[PDB]
């Protein structure tokens, strides 16, 4: 309690730290890896558990049957703005009987984001949120920041061991775009990925969980033994 | 967001209330005034100064009207006298005369008043308004009568007190110059005496503002022809009147 | 004592660890609790408490740690128990809500992760919506039940808003020399007499009192008969039957 | 120590918060805007900060109504907020007089509602500088929006880091042209005068974006600059700095 | 509305209220009560309007009994009288009508006389020596006005009131199936089983 | 207590830091004002300075317009000065609304000084940190001045100057009427009044001037106008040939 | 307002509650104890203050309902607040469920009130225990519960609250058994006699004393009675522990 | 903000004891004396004006001395600003009860009313409490003759005879020594009297600065005459007592 207070402060370097603290909860959470093609998305996500006794923790949540998100952070912040995602794409079926596109939710949820940093009494979120799916303008892989930036990639990572994931994914990055009509290269390619995001913990078949969306797939979420055919 | 809800005010841990007397404190760098009540009517005086002597203070007042029986005037805080002196007029209109139809006895607008600086000293996002009232009046159950009211909301009735920072001097002379029988005559060329102790810049009509809630005048009505409608017992005396009574000591 | 921290005039403010620092404290406060021990089985879920006594004036029968939430759910609670009186009301509230409904049982993760919902809600005024509590609850359940898809459940609710479902978890004072045992001693052979008497055995060695029925609290929750707690007399006879198997090691 | 609230003076006539506000601006990228004549030509300088990052299909120009380019550096977020609140604002206009917002109308509800927010406590300051001009029927106009909510008008205005050497080109451009250019024309020098203002900035790499309203070529509505001519503004520019 | 009548004896109040209850258009009940004791010594019997009778009637019992419990003291028959028609006041102005006329009867220890009131649907209390409402009133009034005295035994007001009883079941073309009667007095509230 | 500068709250002294301060950030621009009274006119000039070429100059104000008869001249930052403009146009047209005439000066002054009153009364308000110029011609009292300032106090004058250099000013009103022994210069012709005006700042100031140095607003009977550039630079000429 | 006054404490607290335990120590010491056919409150009446009338002065054992009599100890304004509230709910209970309250659901509710304004912000903690005592209707289980300002509830066989209230406890372990309470109204009122007259002094001007027998029956007992069996216990007393003190000399 | 500029002024010490009440306690013994005395036949509320000159107007000064309702008047001691508010709120809630069961109110249920008020400032809101102590003098049927006191936390005790304000002590002991447990209004007159004498920063105490009222049972048999003293009455008993 400096510069260094509540959503309120500047702070002579320009900063909000409230920010910069938030971001923290991200790394102290567990990695996940996105990377998509033009005809297909897949998120490959670790869990977690607490101990041996304990199950591990749900990392995907579908939002619809063909726009999914995966978090990366605190739990109960995920659930206020994943309860959110869902309710604006309903309304947007009910409405415009139209799917909810990838692009513009990234641009509602911004602003969801902006005004409890605008005000005082509020915190940030301490959840980023990675967003895929399939509409009418093709794949979409948007990367969600306790900024409340929203940012289009080709493959993106949050987590610990974020930089692990992105240099497999810098070298191999022009291989998998021409990649399409083939979902399970894309699978094997992101598992791949998060092997180089190891606290050797291992890859294993209920450590690791899966999501995909397709032109010509819905929204599937593969989880248990669904995972196995990719490792 | 916003949450002052919760008072400004505060008691000290030596009792009291801490901002009451910080604002008294601001009564002692404003103007001076005094009033004086005469057997037959009241007489009110202060002084008219101005930040820059090319102000107009002519088209300036410091004596202003709340009803036709019942005048105010201040030492203190400018700013603070203006406003409470509008919502003085509104609480006066609103609570005596929907209610019953004509204006309110002195003492009835002096509670009045009182409430407001009251709200001012209690609830959140509030100080106390920094002023000293006096508010003369006349009513017509018990007569002539002066009250002051305080920064704190408490009033006092007296029959001639002074305000500001000459105060000292001028109570010590109304100690003396205050009688059982007075002429409102007699009251007028005592008040301004007083004040002159308390000027130290010029001294003329045009700068000693006197209101009188002497008795009725029916040319200030505008119309005639209904003994039962009184006139205003209030008259602010123009300054031409004001210049004879210097020399009338 | 007194933290070095920089917040204790905010309640959702953060950190530079970049946790929510009340959550944190929340957690601090689960080790005050009474030792609840809990093993799941798959052939139904043994919830055992420590009731707690404090004088041997004090009844203590009519004082229980068990609560029914409905027919297929209980749910022990340890921490501070004012706190988890409001939780658990809300959680039969939804129960009987969801019958209403659709006349249909109600999931035993659909319910905890609920009360994990009202745990977020600390605030002064933060997001759309409003804040109806200023601070986190300091108490931690163990949801057992039943459920047709995935059949006998045992979940852990933190005030934190998250749940993890367990095989086996404690809560409670005596909570980490249980769970290093539970980590040990589990195997998914275990019957509902065998968890059963695990429950007494490994609640004898983080007792602080004495291991009797006045004192200890046994519950089950069963497919086709239901919640039922057992009865204090019950509870002596399994006392007893470990007291045999203890002298045949 | 006057930083505890938004509603605080110094006696040096500062308010601390907001002035620290401008310390937020800084580290923005290089935006311009060019009152031309026939209309005006904003341009944003979108960083590629990875390869992993999909180009040209992210914008910084967003339009309000149709016929009001707005372009912002600062907080991106901060700036999405702002802008979506004039969309709100703009349309009301449009219901109640049905006639789209004059560009110094729109002007006005922008600026008082960024001033609002030192008036209270409650809320937290703006840090961003916002560029917005358009063609309305009265003509083409260009505004600068400070986060303090101060505005005046502007015959070439900038905001970025690279801020020192745009101002200054464009003193150049408007002592070339006296009597002012072509929005056609102005495709062209927008591109140029980033690129000089990312010498200081020469780090990274960048991706051009353009955009215009112009009563000649886009009929008054604001639209993107694309195809051919986009790619040819940028090698204009490219043969300029060698 | 049926049988509800009062006449105040020398030391008492001696209400009765109707056994019959016809919703529709068959009697459903025929030995219930309309009546309830609001306190030790003052008793409230009711008739108008179906089921506005029955939850107003136990709205009062309850907010005079708030009232008992904090000053450890009754109410005077006077002031629960006053209660009942400020609230049947606020009523008549208020969005959905209540419809309730009532015989406040009590004695009270304190002033060391019964008291009798009368309050109708509109709210207009009135002290009385004898009452009605309704279509019982209308039979009974100039009925009770003839034979009355001003000190009158307590067993002689029963054998006035059973008079009164007697003509009404000639002349009505409803029938009521016999009164309950109920004596207020200074010895407690107590029935008398005899018809 | 602890807290008397940067909440609205005496001192030990019985003053308030918070509302100085606001008196002490109305120097920042670094605008003069003159205003004086014809016989028929009021005469209000004020600065116009720009520190670069690359500000457009016509959007550059401080004479803004309320009303149809009163004109307003602010001294103290931009900002502020919109927040002071727009209110008072909100009052201006509810007073209309509801007596059926058009506001005078003297309420529009008592009217802005008692929402000023609330901002230095309330905790989480943030004062006006203007003085207001409120220039008249009305047809009950005449040619009027009435100032309004950050405390929420009015006062009436017979001419008045703000600014930082002011005391010069106020010398050259002091000689005026010292000489004339009368309240008010006694001119036929509203222009010559703008030159008498002129004339007195440039000697004031001890400074030359240019037409867009200047800015001139001139109330008359039944309308208030501002002169353009070009009308401005002839009341120079017809100085210089006097 | 809405702003939190209660802030949760890294050391598994709130500063508040336990500030609040506090104010019931320096609060005044009632004594509570259930026999078999009663239940018993002895409270102190603190009467330091010379020229008081105590027929106006309330007193410090308040009857709910017409078989439920609660006392209290700690802070006198706000207990006042709280016996409102319960008296409210003593008579919703008949409006809407019939029957009078049971000790339990009352209990239950005056522990989530005290809750409320923990949990919720710009309402801070109260700082008053309860005893809550009374027979449910138509049993004769004399239940003797006790709840704090925590938001805590408990049942007692015998218990005290307020100064020196520990000093008390530590007396009812030995004097008063679990197995065996005392069985007559007589007995069980000259237990609780002792009880006050070690911890208040001062003679029986102190001691007040409601006793409630089963289904509505609810006396408080007159000076005269009280005076008797405080000077019967003193002179007992005296008897027994100078013929102790013999039987010592000689051993 | 807001929360940065709160002290919290509604929570605990580790006293368990707020600041607020004690401070404002502090505060009345600092304010003129208040004296009631219950005799079998009245109370005299008789109360001490901690200003005075020889230019104050004591005869429209009633600034301690107060009617709630025409059975109950109250002596007040404390900031006789907050006082105005609770008094004009007392006189409300009188009317309220009286109103609805058309019946004079107890003095109980009154001095109870107010409690609460008080009670609502310190229980919530960071709300300063009302610095006021009353001294209650009413009759009513059910106890007779009634006299109760209140602090700021908002309690009540009833007494027999008490002193609040300035020499609260001292005043209390005079009234121990000389208290006959049954008197007249006039050997209660005489004791109020010469305690206010005993207790005065003056060299004399004068009918100048002495407010004075009774309720007397001077009319009988339900009818009580409440009386507010003239100045010049309170002159004519203080020859009587021989202080003058």
């Amino acid at each position: 309690n400096n510069y260094d207070g509540d959503t309120v402060t500047f702070s002579p370097t320009g900063r909000l730290f409230q920010v910069e603290y938030a971001l923290e909860a991200i790394k102290q959470g567990s990695v996940t890896v996105g990377l998509r093609s033009n005809t297909h998305a897949v998120l490959v996500a670790l869990k977690r558990n607490a101990d041996e006794l304990s199950s591990y923790q749900k990392k995907i949540i579908k939002c619809d049957e063909h726009m999914g998100l995966s978090l990366a952070g605190l739990a109960p912040d995920a659930r206020v703005l994943s309860n959110y995602l869902r309710q604006q794409c309903n309304y947007s079926s009910l409405v415009f009987n139209r799917k909810l596109a990838v692009e513009r939710a990234g641009h509602l949820l911004c602003d969801k984001a902006q005004k409890n940093t605008q005000s005082y009494g509020g915190r940030p979120y301490g959840v980023g949120l990675l967003i895929i799916g399939y509409d009418k303008s093709g794949a979409h892989l948007l990367e969600f920041q306790p900024s409340g930036n929203v940012t289009e990639l080709y493959g993106t990572a949050i987590g610990a061991r974020s930089q692990g994931a992105k240099t497999y994914l810098e070298r191999t990055l022009d291989t998998f775009i021409k990649i399409d009509g083939n979902p399970d290269e894309l699978i094997k390619a992101g598992v791949e990925a998060i092997s180089q995001s190891l606290r050797d913990e291992s890859l294993t078949v209920d450590n690791l969980s899966i999501a995909i969306v397709g032109k010509d797939t819905p929204f599937t979420i593969y989880d248990g033994e669904a995972v196995a055919k990719y490792i | 967001t916003d949450r002052y809800s919760f008072s400004l005010t505060t008691f000290s841990p030596s009792g009291k209330l801490g901002q009451i007397d910080y604002a008294l404190t601001a009564v002692k760098q404003g103007v001076t005034s005094l009033g004086i009540k005469a057997t037959n009517g009241v007489v009110i005086a202060t002084e008219k100064k101005s930040s820059s002597p090319l102000a107009m203070s002519e088209t300036l007042s410091k004596v202003s009207l709340l009803t036709p029986d019942i005048g105010a005037v201040y030492s203190g805080m400018g700013p603070d006298y203006r406003v409470l002196v509008d919502k003085s007029r509104k609480v006066a209109h609103t609570s005596y005369k929907r209610i019953y139809g004509e204006y309110p006895p002195t003492k009835l607008l002096v509670s009045e008043v009182a409430k407001i600086m009251q709200e001012a000293t209690q609830s959140g996002g509030v100080r106390p308004f920094g002023v000293s009232l006096l508010i003369a009046g006349h009513d017509e159950f018990n007569g002539f009568s002066l009250y002051q009211v305080d920064p704190s909301g408490s009033y006092f009735p007296w029959k001639a007190t002074a305000i500001g920072k000459g105060s000292v001097a001028a109570k010590t002379f109304l100690e003396k110059r205050w009688n059982d029988e007075l002429e409102l005559e007699d009251a007028i060329h005592i008040a301004l005496l007083t004040l002159k102790e308390s000027v130290e810049g010029e001294f003329n009509g045009d700068t000693i503002e006197l209101a009188i809630i002497g008795d009725e005048n029916p040319d200030l009505l505008g119309y005639t022809g209904i003994p039962t409608d009184k006139g205003p017992r209030f008259r602010k005396l123009t300054s031409q009147e004001i210049n004879d009574r210097l020399e009338a000591l | 004592f007194l933290t070095r921290s920089e917040y204790d005039r905010g309640v959702s403010t953060f950190s530079p660890e970049g946790r929510l620092f009340q959550v944190e404290y929340s957690l601090e406060a689960i080790k005050l609790g009474s030792t609840a021990i809990g093993i799941a089985t798959k052939e139904g879920v043994v919830l055992g408490v420590e009731k707690r006594a404090t004088s041997p004036l004090l009844e203590s029968d009519s004082i229980e740690k068990i609560v029914e939430i409905d027919r297929h759910i209980g749910c022990a609670m340890s921490g501070l128990t004012a706190d988890a009186r409001s939780m658990i009301e809300h959680a039969r509230t939804a129960a009987v809500t969801h019958n209403l409904y659709y006349d249909e049982d109600i999931n035993v993760e659909s319910l905890t992760q609920s009360v994990c919902d009202l745990a977020l809600r600390f605030g002064e005024g933060a997001s759309g919506e409003e804040r109806l509590m200023s601070r986190p609850f300091g108490v931690a359940l163990l949801i057992a039940g039943h459920d047709a898809d995935d059949g006998y459940q045992l979940f852990h609710a933190e005030p934190s808003g998250t749940f993890y479902r367990y095989n086996a978890k404690a809560i409670g004072s005596g909570s980490e020399g249980a769970q290093a045992e539970l980590l040990n001693e589990w195997h998914s052979s275990l019957t509902l007499k065998e968890a059963e008497l695990l429950v007494l055995k490994i609640l004898k060695q983080v007792m602080e009192e004495k291991l009797d029925e006045n004192n200890a609290q046994l519950s089950c929750i069963t497919k086709q008969d239901g919640f039922k707690i057992y009865d204090n007399e019950k509870t002596a006879e399994l006392i007893k039957e470990l007291k045999e198997k203890e002298a045949a090691e | 120590g006057y930083d505890l609230s938004n509603s605080v003076f110094s006696p040096d006539g500062r308010n601390f918060q907001v002035e620290y506000a401008v310390k937020a601006v800084e580290n923005g990228t290089t935006s311009i805007g060019i009152k031309c004549n026939d209309g005006v030509v904003f341009a944003v300088e979108k960083l590629i900060t990875s390869k992993l990052l999909v180009p040209q299909k992210n914008v910084k120009i967003q339009v309000v109504d149709r016929h009001i380019g707005c372009v912002y550096s600062g907080l991106i977020p901060d700036g999405r907020h702002l802008v979506n609140r004039g969309r709100e604002e703009a349309a009301s206009f449009k219901k109640l007089y049905k006639t789209p917002i004059p560009i110094p109308a729109f002007a006005d509800r922008l600026g008082q509602y960024v001033q609002a927010h030192t008036l209270y406590n409650s809320v937290r300051p703006f840090g961003v500088s916002t560029i917005f001009g358009g063609v309305d029927k009265n003509g083409a106009h260009l505004y600068m929006l400070e986060p303090s909510g101060s505005y005046w008008g502007y015959k070439g205005a900038a905001t970025g880091k690279g801020r020192q050497s745009a101002k200054a080109e464009l003193e150049k451009l408007v002592d070339h042209h006296p009597e002012g250019l072509s929005a056609r024309e102005a495709v062209k020098q927008a591109a140029k005068i980033i690129y000089l203002a990312h010498e200081d900035n020469k780090e990274k790499d960048f991706e051009l974006e353009i955009s215009w309203c112009s009563l000649s070529e886009t009929n008054g509505l604001h639209k993107f600059v694309k195809g051919d001519l986009l790619q040819e503004a940028i090698d204009f520019a490219q043969k300029e700095i060698n | 509305m049926d049988i509800i009548l009062g006449i105040r004896v020398q030391d008492s109040v001696i209400l009765a209220s109707s056994k019959a209850v016809t919703r529709g258009i068959s009697v459903l009940k025929d030995s219930d009560d309309k009546t309830r004791q609001l306190s030790p010594h003052t008793l409230m019997s009711f008739a108008g309007e179906a089921g506005d009778t029955v939850q107003f009637a136990e709205y009062i019992q309850a907010n005079i009994q708030l009232y008992s419990i904090r000053e450890d003291y009754e109410l005077s028959p006077q002031a629960v009288s006053s209660f009942v028609r400020q609230e049947l006041a606020k009523s008549i102005r208020s969005r959905r009508p209540y419809q309730v006329n009532v015989l406040i009867g009590g004695y009270d220890k304190k002033k060391n006389k019964p008291e009798l009131y009368q309050i109708d649907y509109l709210g207009t209390k009135v002290e009385l020596p004898y009452g009605a409402h309704g279509y019982s009133g209308f039979y009974t009034f100039s009925l009770l006005d003839h034979h009355y005295r001003p000190d009158m035994t307590t067993e002689e007001g029963l054998d006035l009131l059973k008079l009164c009883v007697q003509e009404l079941e000639k002349r009505m073309p409803m029938d009521f199936k016999g009164v309950i009667v109920k004596i207020v007095d200074k010895d407690g509230i107590r029935q008398v089983d005899d018809f | 207590a602890g807290y008397d500068r940067h909440i609205t709250i005496f001192s030990p002294e019985g003053r308030l830091y918070q509302v100085e301060y606001a008196f002490k950030a109305t120097n920042q621009t670094n605008i003069n004002s003159l205003a004086v009274r014809g016989k028929d006119c009021t005469v209000v000039i004020s600065q116009k300075k720009v520190p670069d070429k690359l500000l457009d100059p016509t959007t550059v104000s401080y004479i803004f317009c309320i009303s149809r008869t009163i004109g307003m001249v602010v001294n103290g930052p931009i900002p502020d000065a919109r927040n002071a403009a727009l209110r008072a146009k909100a009052e201006a047209a509810e007073f209309r609304y509801k007596y059926g005439y058009d506001m005078p000066c003297d309420v529009l002054a008592k009217r802005m000084a008692n929402l000023s009153q609330i901002y230095t009364q309330r905790a989480y308000m943030r004062p006006l940190g203007v003085i207001l110029t409120f220039v008249s011609v009305d047809e009950e009292l005449g040619p009027s001045i009435y100032k309004t300032d950050p405390a929420g106090y009015y006062v009436g004058y017979k001419a008045t100057a703000t600014g930082p250099k002011q005391q010069e000013i106020t010398t050259n009103l002091e000689n005026h009427f010292k000489k004339s022994k009368i309240d008010h210069i006694n001119e036929e012709s509203w222009e010559k009044v703008v030159e008498f005006a002129i004339t007195h700042m440039i000697d004031a100031l001890g400074t030359e001037f240019s037409k867009n140095d200047l800015e001139v607003g001139v109330a008359t009977k039944d309308k208030f106008f501002t002169l353009s550039a070009e009308n401005i630079e002839e009341r120079l000429v017809a100085i210089a040939e006097q | 307002y809405d702003r939190a006054l209660s802030i949760f404490s890294p050391d598994g607290h709130i500063f508040q509650v336990e500030y609040a335990l506090e104010a019931v120590k320096r609060g005044t010491c009632a004594v509570g104890v259930k026999g078999k056919n009663c239940v018993v409150l002895g409270c102190e009446r603190r009467s330091t203050l010379k020229l008081q009338d105590t027929r106006i002065t309330p007193s410090k054992v308040s009857k709910i309902d017409s078989h439920v009599v609660l006392s209290f100890s700690g802070l006198n304004a706000d207990s006042r607040i709280l016996i409102e509230k319960a008296r409210v709910e003593a008579q919703s209970h008949r409006l809407t469920l019939e029957d009078p309250v049971t000790v339990e659901y009352l209990t239950r509710y005056v522990a989530g009130v005290q809750q409320r304004y923990t949990q919720s912000g710009g309402v801070r903690p109260f700082g008053v225990s309860t005893l809550i005592a009374g027979f449910d209707p138509r049993d004769d289980e004399p239940k003797l519960y006790q709840t704090e300002p925590s938001g805590i509830y408990s049942s007692w066989s015998a218990q005290t609250i307020g100064r020196n209230s520990k000093t008390v406890r530590e007396f009812l372990e030995k004097n008063y058994d679990r197995k065996e309470p005392p069985a007559t109204v007589e007995e069980c009122v000259k237990l609780t006699v002792r009880s006050l007259l070690e911890v208040v002094q001062t003679g029986a001007k102190n001691i007040e004393i409601t006793v409630v027998k089963p289904d509505s029956d609810i006396v408080a007992l007159s000076s005269e009675e009280i005076n008797q069996y405080v000077t019967q216990i003193e002179q007992e007393k005296q008897e027994q522990q100078e013929q102790d003190k013999k039987k010592k000399s000689n051993h | 903000g807001s929360r940065r500029y709160d002290s919290r002024t509604t929570i605990f010490s580790p006293e368990g004891r707020l600041y607020q009440v004690e401070y404002a306690l502090e505060s009345i013994s600092h304010a003129g004396t208040a004296i009631g005395i219950m005799a079998s036949d009245g109370i005299v509320l008789a109360a001490e004006r901690k200003v005075t000159s020889t230019l104050l107007e004591q005869d429209t000064s009633t600034e301690k001395l107060y009617k709630l309702n025409d059975k109950i008047a109250v002596a007040v001691a404390g900031l006789t600003a907050d006082a105005e508010i609770l008094i004009n709120t007392a006189r409300i809630h009188a009317q309220n009860y009286l109103k609805t069961y058309n019946e004079d109110i107890p003095v109980e249920i009154l001095v109870r009313r107010l409690s609460d008020i008080k009670q609502g400032y310190t229980q919530h809101g960071g709300l300063r409490p009302f610095g006021v102590s009353f001294i209650y003098a009413g009759y009513d049927d059910r106890y007779g003759y009634q006299l109760y006191t209140s602090n700021p936390s908002g309690n009540y005790t009833g007494w027999k005879a008490i002193s609040v304000g300035a020499n609260t002590s001292a005043a209390q002991t005079l009234l121990q020594m000389d208290y006959k447990d049954d008197m007249k209004v006039d050997d209660a007159i005489e004791l109020a009297l010469k305690t206010l004498s005993k207790t005065t920063d003056s060299s004399a105490l004068t009918y100048d600065r002495l407010e004075f009222a009774t309720i007397r049972k001077g009319a009988n048999d339900g009818e009580v005459y409440q009386k507010i003293f003239k100045p010049q009455e309170i002159k004519d008993i203080l020859v009587k007592t021989g202080i003058t």
